[PDB]
């Protein structure tokens, strides 16, 4: 009787398409359907399929808990073909899924529901994945913010609070689904299957998982935030970010538990626990502010997304990338970082701005590469959060980070690994290179390097682009884009 | 109900081997075509964890390097040899929520091939491996081990007292010496015993066409003496069958047979000295014969083709390739499989790569007083044979 | 003789410098075997007979220097006195900085210039590889241990090279180079010791990361690894260096009964 649509929601908990079927009397059929071609050039990069691949068998067996015969795994080019064979061939009355936000899927999905409404099937869409819908977060006249701090701001002086997290249902009905069949996916090359699987090491994808990762966070690292959140030295972080892309985690339930440890912190004298939360939520509303923009201000052709570094003469070298990929820079918190993004297909925060603002100003590569790649190595890859923060390290926010500007390696250094023990975990070769050089090893007197038993050049690499080098050539690289700039 | 979730491992030698080639003889080369497939079945998976079967197998490979190598091949002025590369033999583990007991009891089709891995000498020629084991556990507590062996490496005396030095290995006592350092060195027509088959290029599996499938059968000791009260044992449980497949076919009034006899053995550990030999029905019908006269027959009607079956260039497939052949082993070594203590409940060999002809192994059973004899017949056949043995 | 996990006590370097009485150790260990013995602990019994093996190991690395010692008409490998030692200053200089290509070896010289201690195991690993693979002067790679070891032990370090270099009849088989993937097997089953030293080879499976070279280069670029510009090319072929022990021991023996 009713098609729920999973897309990424993979989730049971507060799943308002899924509870209101249920909740509708008849029976309800679960699937997903593998459309990428339709994602154009965001379509699912080599290690969020590995993640998908592991999330829908992992959200197959919990869905069959409930009294499902199974999760219908349907494959196409148009999702709404598939979607409506499986109307016909499952024979239902209506299609509910919960909505995205992001550009492809907002007008996909509006042709999905004419297609479907013009062979007599109900739609409804739900919210699963915001706090507050982002045409219910506006200013004074009406219009949507342009800067992340009115907008949060107003999140948190909302009329009304984000709902709270629905119950799952108490069990689903299928009906027979023994007839229906489903079309065995394929997201993983043969050639790439062996190290996939050891991603394994760092990750395990499922709602099952994203709720216990919530819960050792709050229970743990959480009290921490206000001061941690920002070293990539300690887990200072929830590593719920790959959950939260997939919906695997409710964020009105995050919001809703985070709210409740402030009130027992607050009453407990934990006042820097108390901002911890503070802090926290701000970084769930960042990944709202992500939806919001990709709503209100879509990419464009009248202004694209790195609009303002459209003169930028980028410096286009395949060499360059390749030693970016492989962290061989020689600036070691970089290469840690690309190490790290390769071996586990995660990055904390901070040093996703250092090997992406990096990326943009010393190597000065098109952003695009860099965009690319990414997409590729993340599991968390998600195409607000994405698009958001190449934003913000490029400067294409009002809010974003400077153009014209460069980071000294021991500002990134002193912020993100202050003793070093980031870079020494993931390049041993510098374990015996002191803190005080271990951010900028080309600094260091001879002496001091072969104590370390570091050789630049044979035992680590060299700088592949040195800082004053990278600095004169960005100010030649926008004085040419600026006088380009007026010129039209 | 099949067995299951397979993942699979290489062990190597223990020493790294270097430049180092090994010649094979031509009674190898004669044989590059056939795959014996052995499993052995415990009561016990008791203390025999993959680690423990595995462990062993380092030091084993390094008496036994050629196996741990692959195949190439020389110019001409094109003869094989093994390249002492240590590629390893892969480890295949899996399971089976079966209990081993009801599966052995069951005169199943295809448990023989379900518990050893199916590959042979193959497409990937030069980085195919000469041996396999699979290690098949089950809810029984049960434990068989699957050996797929290549024939081109060694005979069936070599193939199964190399696995039992690795049970000596294992269990803590010192195989005797690995015998390879007399080296091989290259020496008509087609031989009868034998067939002829065209160019094989870096498959060499000749395939059936019509689907071949391997069965077995307890002759117990009992029917062992009706056999006398009517030349040895096997050669009249051989002849039973002869004839018994010669009322399903007809044809059958050639028959060559495989011999694993000790006296003629080199006493090197890696040869391929079985020896080969032509049988035929001139007097009467083997469908029409009494069997007490075809196992008369089989006795000192035999025929030495093994020396010109070596010297044969070209590809031949000789277990049913030419004629049914049936294969004498009853007197091979196979339930000193000694884990430690425990020998297995139950042995019984496959093979594939034998030509339509099919082809019937005679070999023991746990006392020694009977045999057990696997038997490779066009699928269709086992029917029948079935029936016609039933009598038996 | 796993190296992937804290396996071993650690007290290496504290009972060299005789910051832990032995016989205090002796004593604990074997009041701990016989509380195990009677709580039917019979694996945690026999393993305190290991290990207590192992403290005598270094009683016998006392015993040796005492009755035994070694200053010149058989000092230390003086049966290698005539062996045809490898003198490249570059490719020992490459063993230094774990960059020769095999991981298990690299791995280990990460670990001993990062935290001054090596699993014994290890040792022997990065040891055998340095004389029976590069083929250089012993003495020069003790000489190494010397400087980056904390528990640099002299009668021990002796014990240790002997050991490996079959200098006397307990030791290792001389005419013989370990199979990496024998190494690993015993010593690193999942590949997790190298990938925690060398996580440039992170995402290599476990069937090839003791020996990356053999592995097809579909396998090699679906881990990101490029060998000779991402991770090294092994410096020198095991077939190559076998080779090279035989012509290089047969040498010596002929110049062995001809003196
Ligand atoms: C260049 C660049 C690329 C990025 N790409 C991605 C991406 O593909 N996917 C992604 O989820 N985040 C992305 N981010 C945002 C941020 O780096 C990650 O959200 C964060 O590192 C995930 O780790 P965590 O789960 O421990 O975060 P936490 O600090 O534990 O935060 C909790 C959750 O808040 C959300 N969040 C936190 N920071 C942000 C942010 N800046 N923007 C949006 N949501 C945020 C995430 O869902 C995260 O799981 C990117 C940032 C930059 C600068
Ligand atoms: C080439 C080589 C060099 C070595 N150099 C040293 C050295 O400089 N100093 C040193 O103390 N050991 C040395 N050893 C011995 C051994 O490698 C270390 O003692 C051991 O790995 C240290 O780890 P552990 O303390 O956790 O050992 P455990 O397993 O905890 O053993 C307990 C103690 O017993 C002693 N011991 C164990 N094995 C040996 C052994 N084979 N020989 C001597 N004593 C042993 C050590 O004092 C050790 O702390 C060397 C071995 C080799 C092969």
């Amino acid at each position: 009787r009713i098609v729920v649509w999973f897309r990424r929601d993979l989730r049971v908990e507060d799943n308002p398409a899924l509870a209101a079927a249920a909740r509708a009397g008849g029976e309800v059929v679960p699937a997903y359907v593998w459309s990428p071609e339709e994602e154009g050039p965001y379509y699912p990069g080599r290690v969020s399929r590995w993640w998908i691949s592991q999330s829908l068998n992992h959200l197959d067996a919990s869905l069959r808990r409930l009294g499902a015969g199974k999760l219908v795994t349907r494959r196409s080019a148009d999702a709404a073909v598939a979607l409506l064979q499986l109307v016909r061939d499952t024979g239902a009355t209506h299609v509910y899924f919960n909505h995205l936000y992001d550009p492809i899927s907002l007008v996909r999905d509006r042709r999905l529901k004419e297609m479907l409404a013009a062979e007599g099937i109900v739609v409804q869409s739900f919210n699963s994945d915001l706090l507050y819908e982002p045409w219910e977060v506006v200013d004074d006249e009406g219009q949507p913010f342009t800067m992340f701090d009115p907008f949060w701001n107003r999140c948190l002086s909302m009329p009304y609070d984000p709902p709270a997290p629905l119950l799952p249902p108490k069990r689903i009905n299928s009906g027979d689904l023994s007839m229906c069949p489903s079309e065995d996916l394929i997201f993983e090359d043969e050639s790439e299957r062996g190290s996939n699987a050891l991603l394994a090491r760092a990750w395990t994808p499922g709602w099952q998982n994203a709720d216990k990762a919530l819960t050792a966070f709050l229970n743990g690292p959480l009290a921490d935030y206000s001061v941690n959140r920002k070293k990539a030295d300690s887990a200072s972080t929830s590593l719920l970010s790959p959950h939260l892309h997939f919906g695997e985690l409710s964020v009105r339930k995050v919001f809703h538990l985070v709210r409740m440890k402030q009130l027992v912190w607050s009453n407990e004298g934990n006042h820097a626990a108390e901002e911890s939360c503070t802090l926290f939520l701000r970084s769930i509303g960042l990944r709202e502010y992500s939806r919001y923009l990709s709503f209100n201000h879509p990419s464009s052709h009248e202004r694209p997304l790195l609009a303002h570094l459209r003169f930028f003469p980028w410096v286009v070298d395949e060499s360059y990338f390749k030693i970016w990929r492989q962290g061989r820079t020689g600036y070691p918190l970089v290469d840690a970082g690309m190490r790290e993004l390769w071996a586990t297909g995660w990055l904390h925060d901070r040093i996703r701005v250092v090997v992406a603002s990096f990326f943009v100003k010393v190597l000065q590569l098109p952003a695009r590469w860099g965009m690319k790649y990414f997409w590729d190595t993340l599991l968390d890859a998600d195409l607000e959060s994405d698009a958001l923060g190449w934003q913000y390290i490029t400067g294409s926010l009002p809010d974003g980070r400077e153009l014209d500007r460069i980071d000294n390696p021991q500002f990134e250094g002193y912020k993100f690994d202050p003793h070093g023990e980031y870079v020494r975990r993931w390049i041993p070769e510098l374990a015996r290179l002191p803190t005080e050089w271990i951010h900028h090893p080309w600094d260091a007197p001879v002496s001091v390097l072969q104590a370390a038993g570091i050789e630049l050049g044979s035992n680590y690499p060299l700088p592949i682009v040195e800082l004053d080098a990278a600095k004169g050539r960005l100010q030649a690289a926008l004085s040419e884009m600026w006088q380009l700039e007026a010129a039209s | 109900g099949a067995v299951h979730g397979h993942r699979l491992s290489t062990v190597v030698p223990s020493s790294v081997t270097g430049e180092v080639d090994y010649a094979l003889a031509d009674a190898d080369l004669a044989f590059k075509l056939h795959y014996l497939r052995g499993v052995y079945y415990y009561r016990s998976g008791d203390g025999l964890a993959t680690k423990v079967l595995k462990d062993p197998m380092f030091p084993w490979l390094d008496d036994h390097f050629p196996v741990a190598g692959r195949v190439r091949r020389a110019e001409a002025e094109r003869r094989p040899y093994i390249k002492c590369n240590d590629c390893g033999v892969r480890i295949v583990e899996a399971r089976c929520d079966r209990d081993m007991a009801e599966w052995i009891r069951d005169a199943a089709p295809g448990r023989i091939r379900q518990l050893c891995y199916d590959k042979v000498l193959g497409p990937e020629l030069f980085f195919s491996p000469l041996l396999y084991v699979q290690i098949t556990n089950f809810k029984c507590g049960g434990l068989a081990l699957g050996f797929s062996w290549a024939h081109l490496i060694g005979d069936i005396p070599s193939a199964a007292t190399c696995f039992n030095k690795w049970a000596q290995i294992l269990s803590g006592k010192k195989p005797e010496a690995t015998v390879l350092t007399p080296p091989n060195q290259p020496l008509p027509a087609a031989p009868r015993s034998v067939k002829q088959v065209g160019p094989m290029e870096d498959l060499w599996l000749v395939p059936a066409g019509r689907d071949m499938a391997c069965y077995s059968f307890h002759v117990s000791d009992a029917v062992l003496k009706k056999l006398h009260q009517q030349a040895g044992t096997f050669e009249l449980v051989s002849a039973l069958v002869w004839q018994a497949v010669a009322k399903i076919r007809g044809d059958v009034d050639t028959v060559t047979v495989v011999r694993a006899d000790a006296a003629a053995r080199s006493g090197k550990s890696l040869a391929n000295e079985m020896k080969v030999g032509y049988v035929e029905s001139a007097g009467s019908s083997p469908a029409k014969t009494d069997v007490a006269e075809l196992a008369a027959l089989l006795a000192k009607n035999v025929v030495d083709e093994t020396a010109a079956v070596a010297a044969f260039q070209g590809d031949v497939l000789v277990y049913g390739g030419a004629n049914l052949t049936l294969v004498d082993m009853e007197q091979v070594d196979l339930y000193g499989l000694e884990i430690k203590g425990q020998r297995p409940v139950y042995v019984e060999y496959g093979m594939d790569g034998v030509g339509d002809e099919g082809a019937v192994l005679v070999q023991p059973d746990a006392d020694g007083r009977g045999r057990l004899v696997t038997v490779v017949l066009p699928g269709d056949e086992i029917d029948s044979l079935r029936a016609a043995l039933g009598s038996a």
